[PDB]
């Protein structure tokens, strides 16, 4: 149970990862 | 400086009820079109087209039909501190911010592109700002293949 | 079943942050008369497979 | 620009059955005919020949016969924005797309080469698409020892 | 003997798939007329060994 | 037969991947 909520539990905080470092750079150009 | 006429076979009134609000160019191979500006373009292959898109520079881009590759008008990207014109006048930029007199733009006056020489259109004005005796004008140019919006202190969309 | 349902709740999240994100990054390039800068072709699925 | 004359030496007609379809230039050092212009070109000792080449390119290239290496064009490989002529008119290369004016090729005027203005052959024409009051052609040119043909939206072979 | 024949029909195929990418690599390089780039020359056997 | 079978079988998808980069470099340009 573990093992299911920490593979997509970790898919989550990395879609997040990169939506907040590409409107980090798109909202500034 | 007579190839201001060429614009009526790239431009389209725009109208939301009867009346004129904007126009919709037809700059290189897409229809270009201010979003604010609502209606029905008035012509009817251009208006059964599902081209809805960004809202963060303000447009609504389309792609032109193929039996109407013929009727528009030339693009570029590159300008030099100069003296640009456009149907009320004449402009020049300096320091990346098109001028012009004050009191010759009117709100509806929008998606009015704006030529350098040869008749190639640079950018399409969507604003305007009085700072007194002139006026500067937002405006949706692009550098090379992507477009950037400019936008000064406390305009309003014409 | 909760956590049968959970999953689709939280698999479409993850799934709806890369489409705002492909969206977001690439769609000044669909907008001019330009290219896609290829590096990005191969990075992002981009609809200009090579057409507009 | 009265050298247009000297292309006769470098082409040849090539027939199906009887009647003309194109043409198989010889530029170079090797002989260029389009892969889907068919037929058998109009010379004996370059019709037995293996040389039957790629398709992605649309083009079946050759090796010429030593005793007609004198008989060829001259190739160049710089272009810049000007004016270049061909056959039937005069063309102009802006933003690496030739446009001719609307009418001025035939389904059936294939291989005809483009000169610049000392002879020099630049390109191949093989194609067309009618934009309207001018149409663009689809064209192998070469940028430096790579062919690479060009092909804008919707076209047709001539 | 079919183990005997899977073979030859297995080793037919990895050398099928290198006489392709010996041919779309390098096939615009025989139609212009110009050189090989020595590098490729290395790497790929080239019938231009140093003619056409 | 391992051996054998991992050879050649090595072999082929090795050859894949020389034609599965290939094509995506000239069909680009």
């Amino acid at each position: 149970v573990q093992r299911v909520a920490g593979g997509l539990g970790g898919l989550t905080l990395a879609a997040v990862a990169v939506l907040i470092l590409v409107t980090c750079v798109t909202m500034r150009r | 400086r007579m190839c201001m006429k060429i614009e009526n076979d790239c431009i389209f009134e725009v109208k939301l009820d009867g009346k004129v609000t904007g126009y919709a160019c037809l700059v290189g191979d897409k229809v270009m079109k201010p979003a604010h500006v609502k209606g029905v373009i008035d012509n009817p292959d251009l208006a059964k087209l599902t081209y809805k898109k960004s809202s963060k520079y303000d447009l609504e881009c389309a792609q032109i039909p193929v039996h109407m590759k013929s009727d528009a008008s030339k693009y570029t990207h590159e300008k030099p501190e100069g003296h640009y014109n456009w149907h009320h006048g004449a402009v020049q930029y300096s320091g990346g911010r098109f001028t012009i007199p004050t009191g010759a733009g009117k709100p509806g006056d929008s998606g009015r592109p704006i030529f350098d020489n040869k008749g190639r259109v640079v950018a399409i004005v969507l604003g305007g700002a009085n700072e007194g005796a002139r006026t500067a004008l937002s405006v949706v140019t692009w550098t090379k293949d992507m477009v950037t919006r400019y936008t000064p202190e406390g305009t309003e969309e014409w | 079943s909760a956590a049968g349902l959970a999953v689709v709740l939280s698999l479409l999240a993850s799934c709806y942050m890369f489409a705002t994100a492909r969206r977001k990054c690439l769609t000044p390039y669909a907008l001019t008369p330009g290219a896609v800068v290829p590096v990005t072709l191969g990075v992002l699925c981009c609809a200009p497979r090579a057409h507009a």
